[PDB]
């Protein structure tokens, strides 16, 4: 499961960074760094198979929300120049 | 370009995971949940129930004790009137304190114009009740006490957990306003013997105009009703209750839930960081309210010899709030600084500083940056700052007031 | 463009700058483990506008590797 | 958030502080009652009686500062009695201030006034 579970963080990482919005791009990216990098040392296949399902639903709803805020996207905060 | 989000306590983003959860029943999921006859009744009616069951399993109570409303402003009314017009034949006391939120604040003073005796405690210098005024001040006939879980201008926290079992140990119900503490410290109704709870939705990245009452059942307090109707929400709140909007206070409850210690550690070390920065670089800057009992998400500092409109109108790129009067319609300055004993000179130099579940290392430090190099400008704008350095100190020189 | 490479690897990966050799690997000289190496991948896409595959991915265990994909693209 | 108050609040106009031991240096320096918004004004009457410099200090809000910079403004370049002409009604208009920031304009008047006779007092 090294594999699936390295093409989801890879996919939720890009997903991520088409976050419109600031505050949701830079939450959504350390999350997902941090989410991954404390449960590196988990070994129990359930407890894996579970973080991997919480991993599907939350790129699912990254993807969803993604795809809203550009639908509906201002303008860009004084810190991203 | 827009300016930065430091306002976390005024309002609060919303959460995009909560705003997932709402959108199916924005959209397709529209009946009314108080509807018996057919699937959109029963399906509003079941995200409803899972709702407040997220709330419920949040502040770790029964879902039956959990009561929507349309915001903390509703709930406290609910909780101070209800409360004291229940108990009117026997109690006709109430407790609450000088820091209190408006809300509570101005139903105390309704209830005074209704015939209640109101007590205001004060607070000492760190912003904090002392238990042994709360003590001396309970009466046979005091029905509630109020007192607020995080300040919501200081972030100074109060024993609620003693205040409690004080409570309890006299058979006076405990009313607490939750709304700056709800998902950002822990908190457990039974083991802090709470009574009433008030939650804010958009304190923690829910929707705005949604809201919920907590009311024990075991023992059981009685309120009465401040709006009447059909008797939803078993009785206590008439009207229909919104299915997107209770679904998303649930769902951030939810989150809220998941991401607490994560948040408070993040939370903690951005807030540490920027007070730091700010002390090592401006002096004469100090913290309003006992660093020791403080919620680091909120931070109040007071810039001396600078003023806070000012000040606030010079950090354009940052959303911030002030207490100084120069920042309201009615030229009225923060009563909760007046209450901790800040002298007048400081309290018109306050600055509320607001980090949250979206703040980011890059927004402090620029925050930082900008009010160290604009606090220096405008106290080289200032007269007082000469007066400071020339060694006449402000107490002992004059000048024509009027 | 070696350049440039080498000041990604020593961001991304927390490094010095003269650690990073060309024949460094990413997780026995420079210290990374999978997640960083992903994120590395990643980080090489965005300064240069290119779409590495699966494969292609995979194969960039070393700063001469990641050397090589860029100038070849 | 008028632009003639940003306006003044930004690139400061006049800010600084004259030498009080001088002769033709007064000193004006008040506050308000309500918020405390504190101005101090001076005004350098050199030669044959004219304003030639004028520098002002403010504690206070975007409007208190903007009322002063603009009074230290005006106050450049007239004799004495030139500068007792100028009223708080003048600069409320000019800075189209909020009827809630009534009083901040009063406060720089009284500081114009305070100045002046502070000269007055020192020449005699
Ligand atoms: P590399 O060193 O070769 O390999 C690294 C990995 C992690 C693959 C390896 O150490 C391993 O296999 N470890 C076993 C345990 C494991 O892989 N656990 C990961 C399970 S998935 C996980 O951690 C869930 C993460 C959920 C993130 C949610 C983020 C939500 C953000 C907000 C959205 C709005
Ligand atoms: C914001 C706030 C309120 C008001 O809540 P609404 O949901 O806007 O009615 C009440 N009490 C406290 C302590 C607050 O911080
Ligand atoms: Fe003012």
């Amino acid at each position: 499961s090294r594999a699936q579970v390295l093409a989801l963080y890879r996919a939720m990482l890009r997903e991520s960074k088409r976050f419109s919005a600031y505050n949701y791009r830079t939450y959504a990216v350390r999350r997902i760094r941090d989410a991954f990098r404390e449960n590196k040392n988990v070994k129990d296949p359930v407890e894996i198979q579970t973080l991997v399902n919480k991993a599907k639903r939350d790129l699912g709803v990254i993807r969803r929300q993604v795809h809203i805020g550009q639908l509906y996207s201002t303008d860009k905060l004084i810190i991203e120049n | 370009l827009r300016p930065l989000y430091m306002d976390v306590q005024a309002t609060t983003p919303l959460d995009p995971r909560v705003l997932d959860a709402m959108l199916p029943y924005l959209i397709n999921y529209y009946g009314n949940p108080h509807s018996r006859t057919h699937a959109y009744g029963w399906e509003s009616e079941a995200a409803m129930e899972r709702a407040r069951q997220q709330v419920a399993s949040l502040i770790g109570a029964d879902p039956r004790e959990i009561i929507f409303t349309s915001g903390a402003t509703e709930s406290n009314n609910i909780a101070i009137k209800g409360v004291a017009r229940f108990y009117r034949s026997r109690k006709k006391h109430l407790i609450t304190t000088q820091t209190e939120h408006k809300c509570v604040l101005d139903s105390c003073r309704s209830l005074e114009a209704e015939g209640f005796q109101v007590t205001y405690l004060p607070v000492q210098k760190s912003g904090i009740i002392d238990l042994k005024e709360l003590e001396a001040a309970i009466q046979p006939d005091t029905s509630l006490v109020s007192v607020m879980t995080v300040n919501n201008e200081i972030g100074v926290k109060q024993p609620i957990a003693e205040i409690g079992r004080i409570c309890s140990s006299r058979k006076v119900y405990f009313h607490t306003d939750a709304a700056q503490a709800v998902g950002k410290i822990p908190l457990d109704v039974n083991d802090m013997k709470i009574d009433l709870m008030s939650i804010s939705g958009h304190k923690i990245y829910g929707p705005k105009g949604v809201g919920a009452i907590y009311i024990r059942r075991r023992p059981r307090v009685r309120v009465e009703a401040l709006q009447s109707g059909g008797g939803q929400e078993r009785g206590m709140r008439s009207g229909t209750v919104p299915t997107p909007l209770v679904v998303g206070l649930g769902a951030a409850c939810e989150v809220a839930q998941q991401e607490m210690e994560y948040d408070h550690k993040r939370i903690s070390k951005l807030s540490e960081r920027l007070i730091q920065n700010i002390m090592k670089s401006l002096p004469d800057v100090v913290m309003n309210g006992d660093p020791k009992h403080h919620y680091p998400g909120c931070i109040n500092l007071s810039f001396a010899y600078v003023e806070g409109e000012s000040l606030l109108m010079a950090l354009k790129d940052v959303a911030l709030s002030s207490g100084s009067a120069c920042t309201s319609a009615s030229l009225e300055p923060s009563y909760v600084l007046r209450a901790i004993g800040t002298d007048e000179d400081l309290a018109h130099s306050s600055i509320r500083f607001g980090i949250g579940r979206f703040t980011t290392e890059e927004e402090v430090d620029y925050t930082v940056e900008k009010c160290i190099q604009h606090v220096k400008r405008l106290r080289e704008m200032s007269p007082l700052w000469e007066m400071v350095q020339d060694g006449i100190d402000l107490k002992s020189i004059k000048w024509t007031q009027h | 463009i070696e350049e440039r490479v080498k000041k990604i690897i020593g961001e991304q990966l927390g490094v010095k700058q003269e650690e990073v050799t060309n024949n460094a690997s990413f997780v026995e000289d420079l210290g990374a483990d999978s997640l960083d190496t992903v994120e590395l991948v990643m980080a090489l896409e965005e300064e240069f506008d290119t779409e590495i595959p699966d494969e292609e991915a995979e194969k960039i265990t070393t700063v001469q590797a990641a050397i090589d994909y860029i100038n070849g693209h | 958030y008028h632009k003639k108050v940003v306006d003044h609040y930004e690139n400061p106009r006049n800010v600084g502080s004259l030498d009080k031991t001088s002769k033709n240096v007064g000193t004006g320096l008040v506050g308000a009652p309500a918020c405390g918004d504190v101005m101090k004004l001076q005004i350098q009457v050199d030669e044959k009686g004219k304003i030639v410099d004028a520098r002002f200090k403010t504690f206070g809000c975007g409007s208190a500062i903007a009322s002063s910079s603009l009074a230290t403004e005006w106050v450049k370049g007239k004799t004495v009695e030139e500068a007792l002409t100028i009223k708080n009604t003048d600069i409320a208009k000019e800075l189209c201030l909020p009827p809630v920031k009534l009083h901040c304009s009063m406060l720089a008047e009284d500081a114009i006034k305070a100045a002046l006779a502070d000269y007055k007092l020192k020449q005699e």
